[PDB]
DNA sequence: ATACAGGATGTATATATATCTGACACGTGCCTGGAGACTAGGGAGTAATCCCCTTGGCGGTTAAAACGCGGGGGACAGCGCGTACGTGCGTTTAAGCGGTGCTAGAGCTGTCTACGACCAATTGAGCGGCCTCGGCACCGGGATTCTCCAGTATGA
DNA sequence: TCATACTGGAGAATCCCGGTGCCGAGGCCGCTCAATTGGTCGTAGACAGCTCTAGCACCGCTTAAACGCACGTACGCGCTGTCCCCCGCGTTTTAACCGCCAAGGGGATTACTCCCTAGTCTCCAGGCACGTGTCAGATATATATACATCCTGTAT
């Protein structure tokens, strides 16, 4: 039995080495269609556009989580909290 | 042609036509396309040199987007230039904070 | 005993040792040589205060001109100075010819504030300013109450010290000694020691009962008289300060008949009023009609004050 | 009933006879005679400078002036009350000297020197 | 729908970001932020497509929408 | 068909000039093309902003030099300026 | 030798100066500076610093007062925004006093290097 | 030379009071001076470049406005 | 020499919405700078759209799409309604 | 109606906007309806800003609008704050905001 | 003998109020950019057609998702403390207003030209389609290297 | 004599080597259309000259803020202790993806007309600077007010 924290670092290294998409295709596509249904119904999308949206969302979420980790380490703590994400989005200027 | 007259590889005619149809100004000078092509060629040469170094560092012959991401993020001037730019299939740098490391 | 409203300044082996021991105007009171403090000429006088005001220099006696031609925050700062700067001395005016009040000033030397009688600068940091209160100002917060001094009728222009004087009952309850407003007293045989004094009407706690008038004598005379007074087992001496002592035996007021009770109803204050050290007696608690007045003599040895036996 | 007594005279106080009297009034009576006999004692105080002082002292004792602002009203009262006697004894110019002194001591305004010599001489 | 982003998906996204320990109240906030971002970019793309008088959203529209938001993305012929 | 433009031939030629035994994939080629287009449009926008600020309707080599000095960091901008000056010299030598 | 005197001397004492508690003047100044809109940085020192910084790029340069005023306004606004973000970060740290690490984190999240 | 010390302690104190800071430490002045110097260097480099491109020897306000707009710090109140 | 501004029109709008209300010169310069900034943003957006659609003409449709993209929902909707009303009034006469 | 703005019922100059778009080098050819649309949008925007500024001035019992009123009107709105996020105003100031944690009990 | 509430007291402070002025509001002249009128011609709207790029449905299988236990390291409440910051005061020191002289640089104007736009021919450098293979992806197996548990020497 | 630190050792996810297979890329061939060349006409811009204007050194005086120092204090950090909540693992479920096969409709392409606007010549008043009158607000003094804070009375 491994101690807590070892598998976390191992997974960190594994996911930082590889570059595949952690989010699967169909659910993200269904979410995109549901979000686009509110603006206009009966719309069609290309697979390349869905893949590009997924890539952009994954990159944005990775950057936001890295900033949240920086904020949590600066807060003399280890566990991240929603207030860390809120402060990160406030300092970045993405929140009024 | 004209690229041979300057000892460059980028097309000067293509750039001049893009500047004409680019609606950037009324008239276009003659020395501007050569200058722009030289600057772009130097930039891409620097990027390709760093990518080739990273590929030789990874024992590979063909450059993958991961090598481009590593070469851009490892440099300072390229990181300052491409700050708001994301690369598909690029990845992140292997960075781990010190507080998360065990004893 | 003579009645007094103000103090009066005056300049076998037991017998053997007693014999061995033998080997113009007062601005402060506004009178002439008090007992508390130790046409040509017409024109010459008028010029000293009018300075060539012929219109008046003549009306008070051309002619005058002919004879002339012929003859030819801050308050807080002071508090800090007090902090920066139980023996008590008597106040005396200070005079600096060519300097302000400094460490060499007699006032600060004796550790006392400058009063309106001091000829020092108007804004002398050693001058004690009045209180800016709005009411009786009888609480510790009042600088005039904290400093036992009574409010001044010319500085404390808010609490009412400068108000009408006929109605002795005035807003500021820190001027009783100034007016001398004391309650009516009655002399009768004390149930404690010989004679005694009772209050006619009721009073409330911390209410000025009355002043303890008495002659002011030097410090050596204090002991000189106290020796024989102790030999009598009866003494009215009361140390006023390092400079003088109060002796009301020969002359004083009715309050002199007050006795002592370690659990008394009245207490004494050595208050500095108008630059004069005076003893006042206040109600240590609510007192009713007919009650007798007592206060702690604060003696260190019960030579004769140990009878007790009074409820 | 407790029985009370007078302080000067230890006779008992009758229930109708009381006639309330503090007998500890603002100024005692013996003091007034004391002051009169003490002023006269002064050698080198020309006859006039002896009477006006006695009159003034008696006046302030009678009214009990405490404050400086009273001294203008005080010099006015001293003529309202003692001016007739000042004229009888020919102390007018010594009273003027007194007024000048009182002004020097910063007690009275200068308009009261004139206003006082005016009031005194207006009834001459 | 919005629940298609499962808990292990957000867990892996946090492992990629360097998070060691995650609380149980982060998934809702992450889902909300992702929904806001997707709504914004989809509105932009739909506007560009409606101006083109077309009914299909291509990749160039998404590239333009990301470039306009200061999020220029490479790898699609932008 | 549509005759679209690209930069694959020139990028491949530069790569073979700086690295003969080195390949490249199509995704990296598209990335390089997008990067070249982004740098080109940024420099063109800077040149247009300078021409409009100076109330001049002509874009010469001086505007491009100032734009590349403003957009790139110190050492990179210095190297780019040296390369541009060498290219201008080689172009002005002949005609 | 000593007489049996009765004395009740109370030493007394003067009143202490009025002294505010720490933190009140800070809030008062915060309200005062949030009400007013004047330039907190004075003119002459900022101008001399600007001239020294511009001397390194090119010597013998002249500047207009309007340009210096605009630079001062922009710098003051940027510093105010940075200090506000630093205060937010310090508040998130369950503390009140700001530290240089807070400014470092603020500049890191903003992406400024 | 030494004009960097012109930003006195009370100036930064007032700037922090305006920003809402309640308590300030004694190690903030160096960091604030460094950040201000970096910002001034960036905007001054931009303005000097625009002025050199204008073939002039005096830096106007339009150049500073343009440099701030290029840095994403558009400022109003000076025209343009 | 001569130079352009927007003081007269801003003052007219102020007097139309507030007759008894003044304005200083600094606020006027600020409003002029804001108008120029909004104008240049919309013009740049229109040019980018024209280059993306391979068209060399800028009509009212491009401006409408640009104002829809640059402004938030309610503000953009109000601006679109105002622009359509103005275009109708201009095409009537 | 000689002025096209009167023909459209606006206050902003249509001729000046058309001249700026022609000399602006934004495109090759310019449409006829674009300047009227742009002038109407700009007029609506400035009218909203002036309405908020007038409200803030009436809220402060004043007759002349100061830049402080403009700063308050821009920062009090949500859409305008989102629009003018990276925009600074000279002599503007900040909003009187104080956090809850710094208040005592 | 404690702890909370209430009065009052000195200190900072919104508000009346009479003055002076310079920035704000308004009159006036004149010019050039905006308005009228008519024309060519090329960009744009629309009808028609192709197809390939998108959408829809079904079978399987298998890595990913989901649920529960337990647990140990992490989140969080509470007290000591001593040091760095807040507040106040004396000292002074550098900041700010009033004018002072003036000159190098910003700005407008007359003049010439050499560099850039427009156009006819053309051809070769650049682009669409094919094709083979080897650098790279996948998989099995063995050595490699870390990762945790327990015991022994050493401090106090 | 108990707590702690450091070394040895048994032991599981992971790295490297060899083999096999595969599809995107570099070379190739056919193609074609926009860069190149020679030539001419036009004007945006460089150049020199003159005029003016504000940026800068200069001093002198006044003065509020900067500086240093004393004294007090409260909280950031450290330490302790106490509860608990995601992580590692195991077992059960499940739908994403892959491969394949139909089907259609909107995007891309081509040809047609047509209308609106860039352009040119002519003429006028909206807006520009310029000048001038004028009161809203800055400035200064005093007063009522709000409030932080400290001592005292009260209930348990
Ligand atoms: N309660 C008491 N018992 C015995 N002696 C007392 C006393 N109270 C006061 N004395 C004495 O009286 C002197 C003070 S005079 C007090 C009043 C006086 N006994 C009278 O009846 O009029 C003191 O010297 C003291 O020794
Ligand atoms: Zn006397
Ligand atoms: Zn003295
Ligand atoms: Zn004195
Ligand atoms: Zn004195
Ligand atoms: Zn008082
Ligand atoms: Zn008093
Ligand atoms: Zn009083």
């Amino acid at each position: 039995r491994y101690r807590p924290g070892t598998v976390a670092l191992r997974e960190i290294r594994r996911y930082q080495k590889s570059t595949e998409l952690l989010i699967r295709k169909l659910p993200f596509q269904r979410l995109v269609r549901e979000i686009a249904q509110d603006f206009k119904t009966d719309l069609r999308f290309q697979s390349s556009a869905v893949m590009a949206l997924q890539e952009a969302s994954e990159a944005y979420l990775v950057a936001l989580f890295e900033d949240t980790n920086l904020c949590a380490i600066h807060a003399k703590r280890v566990t991240i909290m929603p207030k860390d994400i809120q402060l990160a989005r406030r300092i970045r200027g993405e929140r009024a | 042609t004209r690229s041979s007259r300057a000892g460059l590889q980028f097309p000067v005619g293509r750039v001049h036509r893009l500047l004409r149809k680019g609606n950037y100004a009324e008239r276009v000078g003659a020395g501007a396309p050569v200058y722009l092509a030289a600057v772009l060629e130097y930039l891409t040469a620097e990027i390709l040199e760093l990518a080739g170094n990273a590929a030789r560092d990874n024992k590979k012959t063909r450059i993958i987007p991961r090598h481009l991401q590593l070469a851009v993020r490892n440099d300072e001037e390229l990181n300052k230039l491409l700050g708001r730019v994301t690369i598909a299939q690029g990845g992140v740098l292997p960075n781990i904070q010190s507080v998360l490391l065990p004893k | 005993w003579s009645p007094l409203q103000q103090n009066f300044m005056v300049e076998g082996t037991f017998i053997e040792e007693l014999i061995k021991n033998y080997d113009l105007f007062c601005r402060r009171c506004f009178k002439y040589d008090c007992f508390l403090h130790p046409e040509a000429s017409m024109f010459r006088v008028l010029i000293g205060t009018y300075y060539d005001n012929f219109c008046a220099i003549a009306r008070l006696i051309r002619q005058v001109y002919e004879f002339r031609v012929k003859e030819s925050x801050x308050x807080x700062x002071x508090x800090x100075x007090x902090x920066x700067x139980n023996h008590v001395y008597n106040y005396q005016p200070c005079d600096h010819p060519r300097q302000p009040c400094d460490s060499s000033c007699p006032c600060v030397i004796a550790q006392n504030f400058c009063e309106k009688f001091c000829q020092c600068s108007s804004e002398c940091q050693n001058r004690f300013p009045g209180c800016r209160c709005k009411a009786q100002c009888n609480t510790k917060q009042c600088p005039c109450y904290l400093a036992v001094r009574e409010c001044d009728p010319d500085l404390c222009l808010t609490c009412g010290a400068a108000d009408h004087w006929d109605s002795k009952n005035v807003s500021c309850k820190n001027c009783s000694i100034q007016r001398g407003s004391k309650k009516h007293l009655l002399l009768a045989p004390s149930d404690v020691a010989g004679w005694g004094i009772f209050i006619k009407d009721p009073v409330q706690k911390n209410e000025f009962i009355s002043e303890y008038c008495g002659e002011i004598i030097s410090q050596d005379e204090a002991d000189r008289r106290g020796k024989v007074y102790d030999k009598y087992m009866c003494s009215f001496l009361f140390n006023l300060n390092n400079d003088f002592v109060v002796d009301a035996t020969r002359k004083g007021n009715k309050i002199r008949f007050a006795n002592h009770s370690v659990n008394p109803n009245c207490y004494a204050k050595v208050m500095m009023v108008n630059g004069d050290h005076r003893i006042g007696i206040f109600a240590k608690r609510a007192i009713q009609t007919g009650e007798e007045l007592f206060f702690d003599y604060r003696y260190s040895q019960a030579d004769a004050l140990k009878y007790v036996g009074i409820e | 009933n407790r029985l009370y007594f007078h302080s000067d005279t230890c006779l008992p106080l009758r229930p109708q006879e009381m006639e309330v009297d503090s007998e500890d009034e603002k100024d005692p009576e013996w003091l007034r005679e004391k002051t009169i006999t003490q002023i006269e004692e002064f050698s080198d105080v020309n006859e006039g400078e002896k009477e006006v002082m006695k009159l003034w002292n008696l006046h302030v004792m009678k009214h009990g002036f405490i404050a400086d602002n009273q001294m203008n009203h005080a010099c006015m009262l001293f003529v309202e009350n003692y001016g007739q006697k000042i004229i009888k004894k020919n102390l007018c110019r010594n009273f003027m000297l007194h007024l000048v002194s009182m002004h020097d001591f910063n007690l009275i305004s200068i308009m009261s020197i004139d206003k006082a010599v005016t009031k005194l001489r207006e009834m001459q | 729908n919005i629940q298609g982003i499962t808990k292990p998906a957000i867990r892996r996204l946090a492992r990629r970001g360097g998070v060691k320990r995650i609380s149980g109240l982060i998934y809702e906030e992450t889902r909300g932020v992702l929904k806001v971002f997707l709504e914004n970019v989809i509105r932009d793309a739909v506007t560009y497509t409606e101006h083109a008088k077309r009914k299909t959203v291509t990749a160039m529209d998404v590239v333009y929408a990301l470039k306009r938001q200061g999020r220029t993305l490479y790898g699609f012929g932008g | 068909k549509t005759r679209k433009e690209s930069y694959a031939i020139y990028v491949y030629k530069v790569l073979k000039q700086v690295h003969p035994d080195t390949g490249i994939s199509s995704k990296a080629m598209s990335i390089m093309n997008s990067f070249v287009n982004d740098v080109f449009e940024r420099i063109a926008g800077e040149a247009s902003r300078l021409a409009h600020y100076n109330k001049r309707s002509t874009i010469t080599s001086r505007e491009i030099q100032t734009a590349v000095r403003l957009l790139l960091p110190g050492e990179l901008a210095k190297h780019a300026v040296s390369e541009g000056t060498k290219a201008v010299t080689k172009y002005t030598s002949a005609k």
